[PDB]
């Protein structure tokens, strides 16, 4: 859970306000970064898991 | 210790915890306590540095 | 929803003057900007919505106006609730400003770019940047409680439904989760907190 | 005497003071 | 058992948000499958030898 | 009010009823506005203020603000006023690194971190900590006073 | 009951309550609005110590 908060490279921890910033192509851009660190986070979890 | 916190403020930058536990640096060191109950007939010139 | 505050508004245009092209449209004649008819401005007014204002024309007919963006906002954004605790607006440079440039395109293309203006703010709700003057004595804020809607708790943004929580938290505003999530935020106006869910 | 109770507590001499609860 | 909506926890039902998911394909399906798998074959043993 | 420009702040009211916008008038030669320093909340509790500008009002940094030099009163606390003064208690303070312990937004207990097994607990964040091996630091110098080499 | 710190295996709130959300969202809140959601243990302490 406290994985998310970290703005991983991007403007910010949550999304909406990179919609809304800026047009969304960059918004776009900015928010894989976020993605990307949110899904490993969770890989690794997951592998930790199992 | 035995301080209640009658109305002490945890100095939150922005959104307060409500329930927990933080290490932070706060102004916990006490200088010259003043403690007058319901009195103030002063002019005063507080200053930083003394 | 921001901290209650009285209803100031101040709207902020940024003039922009210039020609290009010259003959064959591959050259100049000359640029300038003004915040507000001025080289630089800071907004008192809790509201403030900008205005950009175009006397950009090419010698040779029409000029493409491209928006740069050295900021966390774009000039269609910063109006949208944006919330600071100071904002500042330069023609010239200015020290942690931010960047936004403007690029004036002839119909043959100079692709020169007009002034870099510089914007130095802190975050806050002292002063929002607005689509309009919001309206409200005391207080621009409004909530739709126990309603799935968008919000801006005091630039929180967000999808959720606002549920009045009967709770006391004499300490603290707004109370984040954990997980860094607004869940209740305190009216003060009336020391009032609401819990927050998500719609979905 | 109920002194020592309150010599307990850490303090000096110009902590005008008052004990509750 | 644990489990979570990966897809949410990225995205937290942000369509906009969940068209960039959907192009990191299984990822997330790859993810909670595994998770799943796991922990029914974990329920199917315990309540075998029980 | 809510503008002492367009109007006196020569209060109307007494004992609030109406939280009292509070203004901050610039006193510089080329700056004499009153900026709105607060819509007055329902009950304040602990204001602290800090040297390097910090205006901290109930757990929030409203200002925090350019370093403030001379923070200086003048509470017309005189004359019957002198039963009439808010200031209780005020303490001087100094920053100190401190593991608090908070429930519903409401301090609970403290633990400072100078001493090494308290170094220990603040580096740790649980105010116990359990009997192990622990990571620590050689005791850098106190004294910062790092010479410079070029 | 000197293990659990909990009391018992049933502090698994029910996420009935968390959609309640008319008071303040808890740490299950919490992690159940990010998408997650733990799942009750596959036995009970009472059915192992029958
Ligand atoms: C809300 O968020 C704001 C964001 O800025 C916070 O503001 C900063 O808060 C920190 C927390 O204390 C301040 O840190 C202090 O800075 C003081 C001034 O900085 C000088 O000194 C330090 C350390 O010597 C240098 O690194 C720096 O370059 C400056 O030269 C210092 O006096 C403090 O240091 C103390 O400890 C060191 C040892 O660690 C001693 O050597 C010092 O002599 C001194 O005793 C401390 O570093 C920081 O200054 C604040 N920002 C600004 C611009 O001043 C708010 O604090 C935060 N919380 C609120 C508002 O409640
Ligand atoms: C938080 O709680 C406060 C406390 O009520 C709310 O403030 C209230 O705001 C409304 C409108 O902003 C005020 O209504 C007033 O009604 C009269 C009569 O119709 C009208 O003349 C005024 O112009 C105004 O519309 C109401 O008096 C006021 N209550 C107060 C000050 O106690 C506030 O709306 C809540 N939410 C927020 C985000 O502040
Ligand atoms: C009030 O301010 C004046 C200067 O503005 C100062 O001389 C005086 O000491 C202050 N206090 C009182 C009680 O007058
Ligand atoms: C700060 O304090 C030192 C020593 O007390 C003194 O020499 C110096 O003049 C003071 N400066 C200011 C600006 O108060
Ligand atoms: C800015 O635009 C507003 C309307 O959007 C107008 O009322 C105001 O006069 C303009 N100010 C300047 C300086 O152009
Ligand atoms: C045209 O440009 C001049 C100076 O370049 C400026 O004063 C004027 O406001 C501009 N007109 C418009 C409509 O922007
Ligand atoms: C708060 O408590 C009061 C008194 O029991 C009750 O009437 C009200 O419904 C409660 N509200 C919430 C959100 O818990
Ligand atoms: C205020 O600052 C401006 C900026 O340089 C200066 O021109 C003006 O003279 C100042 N006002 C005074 C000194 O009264």
């Amino acid at each position: 859970t406290v994985q998310l908060q970290h703005n991983f490279q991007a403007i910010s921890s949550s999304i909406d306000d990179i919609y809304s910033r800026l047009d969304p192509p960059s918004a776009d851009v900015q928010v894989d970064r976020l993605i990307t660190g949110r899904l490993s986070a969770l890989n690794a979890f997951v592998a930790q898991t199992l | 210790e035995g301080f209640s916190f009658n109305n002490w403020f945890l100095l939150s930058n922005d959104s307060t915890l409500v329930h927990g536990k933080v290490v932070s640096n706060q102004p916990l060191l006490v200088n010259c306590l003043l403690a007058i109950p319901k009195i103030y007939g002063l002019g005063q010139f507080f200053s930083f540095n003394q | 929803v921001t901290l209650p505050s009285f209803n100031a508004h101040s709207f902020v245009n940024i003039t922009v003057s210039a020609s290009f092209g010259g003959h064959s449209g591959a050259n100049l004649i000359a640029s300038d900007t003004t915040i507000n008819g001025f080289s630089s401005f800071c907004v008192d007014t809790r509201q403030f919505t900008i205005s950009l204002s175009y006397n950009v024309t090419n010698s040779y007919g029409y000029v493409s106006n491209s928006q740069d963006s050295n900021c966390p906002f774009t000039l269609q954004s910063v109006n949208d609730y944006l919330s600071f605790s100071k904002f500042c607006v330069s023609t010239s440079l200015l020290a942690s400003a931010c960047t936004i440039d403007l690029f004036g395109y002839p119909e043959f293309g100079s692709g020169v770019k007009f002034t870099s203006l510089y914007f130095q703010f802190t975050k806050g709700e002292l002063i929002t940047g607005t689509p309009k003057p919001l309206e409200g004595v005391t207080d621009v804020s409004f909530m739709t409680l126990d309603v799935c809607t968008k919000y801006t708790i005091y630039g929180f943004k967000g999808e959720g439904i606002i549920t009045l929580t009967n709770s006391s938290f004499l300490a603290g505003v707004y109370y984040t989760s954990d997980s860094g999530q607004l869940l209740a935020f305190k009216n003060v106006t009336s020391g009032a907190v609401y819990s927050v869910t998500p719609c979905s | 005497n109920f002194r020592r109770f309150f010599s307990k507590f850490n303090v000096q001499a110009p902590a005008v003071v008052v004990l509750g609860g | 058992p644990v489990s979570v909506d990966c897809a949410t926890y990225v995205c937290n039902g942000n369509s906009r948000c969940k068209q960039l998911l959907t192009q990191y394909t299984a990822a997330c399906k790859t993810i909670e499958s595994a998770l799943q798998l796991s922990a029914r074959l974990e329920s199917v043993e315990v309540n075998s030898m029980l | 009010s809510s503008n002492p420009h367009l109007a006196t702040f020569a209060i109307p009211l007494g004992a609030t009823q109406v939280p009292y916008y509070c203004f901050f008038k610039v006193d510089t030669y080329n700056s004499t506005v009153y900026k709105f320093l607060a819509v007055l909340p329902p009950t304040v509790r602990e204001i602290v203020i800090t040297k390097y500008g910090d205006v901290y009002v109930n757990g929030f940094g409203y200002l925090h603000l350019g370093l403030l030099d001379a923070v200086t009163i003048n509470f017309t606390g005189h004359g019957t006023d002198d039963d009439v003064s808010g200031f209780w208690t005020i303490a001087s303070t100094n920053f100190v690194d401190a593991l608090i312990e908070v429930q519903g937004t409401a301090i609970q207990r403290i633990l400072y971190c100078d001493d090494p097994v308290s170094q220990l607990k603040c580096s740790q964040v649980a105010f116990d900590l359990d009997d192990g091996f622990y990571p620590f630091s050689s005791r850098n110098l106190l004294s910062h006073e790092q010479p410079i080499s070029f | 009951n000197k293990v659990v710190t909990n009391g018992l295996g049933t502090v698994d709130e029910d996420y009935k309550r968390c959609s309640n959300g008319r008071s303040v969202a808890d740490l299950v809140c919490a992690q159940y609005y990010s998408g997650v959601m733990v799942l009750p243990g596959v036995v009970d302490a009472e059915k192992l110590h029958m």
